[PDB]
């Protein structure tokens, strides 16, 4: 996840494009690309629009590869559990956009060897899947607290753990990432006014 | 659809330029001193014997290889060096110095039976003339024994950065080739801004 | 001063290729301009201490002091020295060398010169 | 160790048939691979972006049948 | 003979051991565009 930010402050502080996009390419994609993982890594893209045959020059962006699961390192934090599952590199891609962002203009990447093409209509989604954070949230909050009752560690954090007890039920809580991408629906920004003009 | 014309532009540029090299019924020279046992006349006449059916193997594989396995090749490499010149914008490679012309980029295929490439990164050998008409190999940058035409089960294949191609079957025995590329003109920044970093 | 002078070219060219790799942002912004025509300004907006959080009082002027990328203190060191003793006189004599003359030994701690 | 030394004047000559030239799909410029190609890869992205407009789509029935629950509540 | 030389290295085996040269792929190009069709 340090990729993620690193390439955020590189693109905000010098404006090496428009905007970006953060992505993981998990394991078996970069398996059945025809690089392999494990190996130097050295990142580099460029943006080439259609039916011309502009390209920018290419910008080298910061990626990193976790080797476990990645998308639960996303998702929890260090102390309190151990991430699980397919592992691929995180990066961030530059963009060529602002207005009517154009379709069917690729976004390339390049790693060691081979290079990687997303197209625009693929990379970006109309709605995102916000609603289902607070679940995962509460969750979180709630295994901190049955971490801070049992393992005894220090007073301060007793207290923060005393706290979310007498906030929310201690019942029991775990994280996992895998079940993100099944159970959830796209969130829209509607359904809030919904509920308060039923109100 | 790009890099497939691009791969078909250079392969019928070389397979031409081997064609209209032995069009004219030959007898072919050892181009590169070999001192050959008494005891292998044998192999060389088996070497006589199979050359025809050798060369056209040779002609179908390079043919219906795919792309994405060709554009690491030395083929594509000095194709894309050639391009470097009439581009009249300035080119510069990502791994490796420029070639600078006079060395020849092997590709090395199998002699026996099924015939498939075995290099996987391409070999840098230096011609240079010597007794007789007979040019001298040495070679800079890689290291891999049985350079051309060394050992058997060797088919050696290389175009100069001036797109002039030699071929030596297993002994030393083989030819020169000139080679004519021809390919359009509005297009060939753009297969140059994708195979180089112009800067 | 004296080293200060005495290498000036390389002070020079180690303020300006010492800031390189960092990213620096874009053209600063307006807001970067610290007020001061507002310091004696008898009508101004203000604000008593005890109420700052988030109250009326968004009518204060913005100003985002941003320094990311600019020659730090450790960008533009380039000598440093410390005192070792005293001497009355050096003379060249032999490989060349230099014999000192009655040194005493009087060791001192580090400077900085990066000014 | 006495072996035969090298000079230019060894050469090797083939039998070739003489109709070696004209191979049908020799020289020209190759057409079936390209157009396979093609075919192919458009038939992949198609399977994607199907897939991925039918993962939005799964939740269409679901948010028509939600909307109208007021109706029930507004009588 | 002389001059530390290279030498052409022959096949270990004797000569009638290692196959003549072909290709084999039943992958046949224009009917795939037939079938894909």
């Amino acid at each position: 996840m340090d990729a993620h930010i690193a390439n955020e402050t590189k693109q905000q502080m010098t404006r090496f494009a428009p905007a970006l996009v953060h992505v993981i390419v998990p394991d078996p994609l970069l398996a059945r690309a025809g690089v392999d993982p494990l190996a130097p890594f050295a990142a580099h893209a460029q943006t080439r629009y259609h039916g011309s045959g502009v390209c920018e020059p290419w910008v080298s962006v910061f990626a990193g590869h976790v080797q476990t699961g990645a998308v639960e390192s996303v998702l929890t934090l260090p102390p309190l559990q151990r991430p699980r599952g397919p592992g691929g590199l995180f990066v961030s891609l530059p963009l060529a956009l602002g207005a009517h962002f154009d379709g069917f203009t690729t976004a390339a990447l390049r790693v060691g060897a081979r290079e990687l093409v997303f197209t625009y209509d693929e990379l970006l989604p109309a709605r995102t899947r916000y609603n289902v954070d607070g679940e995962r949230l509460e969750r979180l909050c709630r295994q901190f607290a049955n971490y801070a009752r049992a393992r005894r560690v220090a007073p301060a954090v007793a207290a923060a753990g005393g706290h979310i007890d007498a906030l929310l039920p201690p019942a029991a809580a775990t994280i996992d990432g895998e079940a993100q991408l099944t159970r959830g629906g796209f969130d829209d920004p509607a359904a809030p006014h919904a509920r308060d003009a039923d109100r | 659809v790009l890099l497939e014309r691009f791969r078909n532009a250079c392969v019928r540029a070389l397979l031409a330029g081997v064609r209209e090299s032995v069009r004219r019924e030959p007898r072919m020279r050892q181009i590169i001193e070999f001192a050959i046992r008494p005891r292998d006349r044998e192999a060389v006449l088996d070497v006589a014997g199979r050359a025809p059916a050798l060369l056209d193997a040779f002609a179908r594989r390079l043919e219906h290889t795919p792309a994405r396995e060709m554009v690491d090749s030395g083929l594509m490499t000095a194709a894309a060096a050639h391009l470097a010149a009439r581009a009249t914008a300035g080119y510069v490679t990502f791994e490796s110095g420029p070639l600078l012309g006079g060395v020849f980029l092997f590709d090395y295929y199998s002699a026996g039976g099924e015939v498939i490439r075995v290099t996987r990164a391409p070999l840098a050998v230096a011609v240079e003339p010597a007794t007789r008409g007979q040019f001298a190999c040495r070679f800079r940058g890689a290291s891999h024994r049985c350079l051309p035409g060394e050992s058997y089960a060797y088919l050696c294949v290389g175009v100069s950065r001036d797109l002039r191609a030699l071929v030596v079957l297993p002994g030393g025995f083989g030819f020169f080739a000139t080679l004519r590329l021809e390919w359009p003109a509005a297009l060939v920044d753009p297969v140059l801004e994708r195979l180089c970093r112009r800067v | 001063d004296a080293l200060s002078f005495l290498l000036a070219g390389t002070r020079v060219d180690n303020a300006i290729h010492g800031t390189d790799e960092a990213d620096a942002p874009a053209a600063p912004a307006a807001a970067a301009a610290f007020p001061a025509y507002l310091f004696n300004d008898p009508r101004s907006a203000r604000c008593p201490t005890g109420r700052l959080n988030t109250p009326a009082a968004e009518a204060l002027p913005v100003w985002a002091p941003d320094m990311r990328g600019r020659a730090t203190r450790n960008s533009c060191m380039y000598a440093a020295y410390v005192r070792l003793g005293t001497v009355e006189r050096v003379v060249r004599r032999a490989l060349p060398l230099a014999h000192m003359e009655r040194f005493t030994w009087d060791v001192g701690a580090w400077e900085e010169c990066f000014f | 160790a006495a072996a035969i030394p090298g000079s230019a004047r060894h050469f090797i000559a083939p039998p070739f048939p003489v109709g070696f030239w004209a191979r049908p799909g020799f020289g020209e410029g190759l057409d079936a691979r390209l157009a396979l190609a093609h075919a192919n890869a458009r038939r992949r992205a198609a399977a994607a972006a199907l897939d991925n407009a039918m993962a939005a789509g799964a939740r269409l029935e679901a948010e028509v049948d939600e909307q109208l629950r007021p109706l029930e509540r507004q009588v």
